[PDB]
RNA sequence: AGCUUGACUGCGAGCGUGACGGCGCGAGCAGGUGCGAAAGCAGGUCAUAGUGAUCCGGUGGUUCUGAAUGGAAGGGCCAUC
RNA sequence: UUGAGCCUUGAUGUGUAGGAUAGGUGGGAGGCUUUGAAGUGUGGACGCCAGUCUGCAUGGAGCCGACCUUGAAAUACCACCCUUUAAUGUUUGAUGUUCUAACGUUGACCCGUAAUCCGGGUUGCGGACAGUGUCUGGUGGGUAGUUUGACUGGGGCGGUC
RNA sequence: GUUUAUUAAAAACACAGCACUGUGCAAACACGAAAGUGGACGUAUACGGUGUGACGCCUGCCCGGUGCCGGAAGGUUAAUUGAUGGGGUUAGCGCAAGCGAAGCUCUUGAUCGAAGCCCCGGUAAACGGCGGCCGUAACUAUAACGGUCCUAAGGUAGCGA
RNA sequence: CCAUAGGUUAAUGAGGCGAACCGGGGGAACUGAAACAUCUAAGUACCCCGAGGAAAAGAAAUCAACCGAGAUUCCCCCAG
RNA sequence: GCCCGGAUAGCUCAGUCGGUAGAGCAGGGGAUUGAAAAUCCCCGUGUCCUUGGUUCGAUUCCGAGUCCGGGCACCA
């Protein structure tokens, strides 16, 4: 499933509000990108499918800080 | 981002300084290899000690 | 292109600087190294459309300190207006019936003035005064019944200003020999004039750029305000 | 059509104005007439014409 | 043809015609004007067709309202597109 | 490397009468040259090869202005600028190439594992492109939801409102 | 041969053949929000779409409109970027009318701005079109032929109630 | 190489069913507007996931207006 | 509504960084050939859509307006 393994973001439903205001169900598919992150505390290329914003969150907190939140909620990487 | 350098590197060499580098050159080659480090305020002071001491 | 006498004064002015009316009057006095009393000139790029009748800046203004030069006036009146023109101070006063004689060889003057009831005679053959800015016109303030006054103002130091068909206007405001403070009063006398002659449809900054200069000198940026 | 629609504005400091129409074709000149004004309560000049 | 702007503003008892909306007539009264010496006349054109409901907005005027107060925005009212 | 704006710096304009490849308004009867000028002799260069500018240099001590003409008079000098154009720079963009560390790999190899899937690793070849997400314009009966009036000698046509 | 099982078995459909066109592999295309799979465990003598319909003789004229395949000076132009101007608030200054810094906010919308469209050059085995009025060949009649109608050109062969 | 992936064994728990109520992710049409797309139908029908005995919500960056009230939820007015 | 372009002789059109506005078609005639064809040339009936501004001078350059051609915008 196209759901960020960090921010938890996932395809949200919406509507294509045209000029004439014609409702039309749609969705906002998150900008996920399978990126290979390296951990200095494990020496491994932990690949995680996260969105654009999901990657920045890993920059501040840290790849080690993010993974720590994964193994906590059952997330396997 | 700012981030501090650990190695020499090209047009920004100094073996330790804060330079406004694009998040692309840092989070892809610099840090993900061993030539830079995010200035999380906790590192700017860490390496700062290396300067004096 | 330029000579030392010109390259020497160019170093006395900062091209990338907008001096003040008080700092321009003093600096201008140092931009006149010629062998004769140079005259002060001020040009400005009016933010108007010169190609629009409803946006033409033209008229006349009286300097608080004159121009510092003799202005031989030549008036063409009729009737009793002839005497009022002579006793006024006009250098030459020719009648309406003898307007052709002036075209012959008696053509020596700086400005020409006439009366409304005498514009049909001077209007024609004006192919010698028109292209020389000597063709009397009720706009430039050279055509009015009270010629006695018009001539006095001109002899006092009244200068006419008219923006070209490009959007620029230049007029004399005295000489360089004049004191600093003196020039300032004269310069501001004109600056406030254009602002009063600003067209109603004029959009954008009316005063885009102002600069002063001498006869044999460069220009200097100055803040009109 | 053709005969445009104008509005005579009060020459006074008031904002009142009367509506009407004119012939811009052969009557380009600025219309001007003296009518009553409910604001100032006095017949003031009314200009403005398309 | 001369002089000019009553094609003006606030009302209008009363009356005509329509299911209604709406439309039409109206002497006269109050204020302010034009013409005539004056008596008077003029609320467009001899009259009857020359037209566009509402909603939604724009513009000018009016402190009427002003979501705590003092303003403003907006809205309402009049004129108007 | 270059297309355009912007700011200085330099060029730049062949209606006609005519000493002549006149930009328009203004100042302006003198500045310019011994801080070494005309006038000749070349290079570079614009270009309607008409003509002119200029560094260097020869030389060395003049060159000019209403001029009588031109609708409009100066390469006599100096300003604010347009038309056109060139070179630094500045600013906003564009184009292509190189490199490799993401990404891609339905190339090869190894292991999980006597397994054509998959995952990890190594290597090679591409490469910040490709691709994808969002926004945007265009395109779009492939598909979906509907409209396409009523009077009317039945309806339709015509006409009408 | 196939087809409306159960009123139509036919001139319809299919048909080998031929032609145009798309496709260089992770192909085009198709089923799917995606993954994946089919196409094909194939590789232009392949495959998909369209058209026609053994064979024999052949398959003309026309590019405006509507499409497709390219190029392109200038013009217009979305999102994005947010230059100026105006307005609201208010410290202060005004004895008052009024104006009004900084900040914040609302509003107005230059500049940057690719396609597209128009434009231009081709393509008709693409969707289609391939007709009207006159003059004339020295018996009539017709029209080899010559203009025009400005819509692109106006019927070759053959055949023909 | 280390380290992991992986493999084996053991303990615990989970899997399912179920009329309603509840929270959350999905989310119509018919119909009405006497047509019809904005709108309405409706966040209803239905599909799916999870939990309890209630669930959910819940201890103010809420309202009020210069006087105060003081979590959430439920009912009645406010008010058609 | 915004913007660009076009309107030129009777018709179809070319043209300029500001100034005697031309060509083709048609008709009459001429030249040329011995002659009939052809060919070439001469002969013109313009406020260059309309109203202004700058200029010695406007079909030009600019502003407004009209018709027409193209696109876009267009929720009462």
């Amino acid at each position: 499933s196209r759901v960020c393994q960090v921010t938890g973001k996932r395809p949200v439903t919406g509507n294509n509000r045209s000029h004439a205001l014609n409702a039309t169900k749609r969705r906002f598919l998150p900008n996920l990108h399978s990126h290979r992150f390296w951990v200095e505390s494990e020496k491994r290329f932990v690949t995680l499918r996260v969105s654009a914003k999901g990657m920045r969150v890993i920059d501040k907190k840290g790849i080690d800080t993010v993974l720590a939140e994964l193994r906590a909620r059952g997330e396997k990487y | 981002m700012q981030v501090i350098l650990l190695d020499k590197v090209a047009n920004l060499g100094s073996l330790g300084d804060q330079v406004n580098v694009k998040a692309g050159y840092a989070r892809n080659f610099l840090v993900p290899q061993g030539k830079a480090v995010p200035a999380t305020k906790k590192n700017i002071e860490f390496f700062e000690a290396r300067r004096a001491e | 292109k330029l000579t030392k006498r010109m390259r020497v004064i160019r170093e006395k002015v900062d091209a990338t600087k907008q001096y003040d009316i008080n700092e321009a009057i003093a600096l201008l006095k140092e931009l006149a190294t010629a062998k004769f009393v140079e005259s002060v000139d001020v040009a400005v790029n009016l933010g108007i459309d010169a190609r629009k009748s409803d946006q033409n800046v033209r008229g006349a203004t009286v300097l608080p300190h004159g121009t510092g030069r003799s202005v031989r006036v030549a008036v063409f009146t009729q009737g009793a207006n002839a005497e009022a023109a002579k006793a006024a101070g006009a250098e030459l006063v020719g009648m309406e019936d003898l307007a052709d004689q002036i075209k012959k060889g008696e053509m020596n003057f700086d400005v020409v003035i006439a009366s409304p009831d005498a514009m049909r005679v001077v209007g024609q053959l004006g192919q010698v005064l028109g292209p020389r800015g000597l063709m009397p016109n009720p706009k430039v303030g050279t055509v009015t019944p009270n010629v006695a006054e018009a001539v006095k103002n001109a002899k006092a130091g009244q200068v006419r200003y008219r923006n070209d068909k490009n959007g620029i206007i230049h007029t004399t405001i005295g000489k360089v020999d004049f004191d600093a403070d003196k020039l300032k009063e004269n310069l501001e006398a004109l600056l406030v004039a254009l602002k009063k002659a600003k067209p109603t449809q004029a959009k954008g900054v009316y005063i885009k750029k102002v600069s002063i200069s001498t006869t044999m000198g460069a220009g200097v940026a100055v803040d009109q305000a | 059509g053709i005969r445009e629609k104008i509005k005579l504005v009060s020459s006074a400091g008031t904002g009142h104005f009367y509506t009407t129409t004119k012939n811009k074709r052969t009557k380009p000149e600025k219309l001007e007439l003296k009518k009553f004004d409910p604001v100032v309560r006095q017949h003031v000049i009314y200009k403005e014409a398309k």
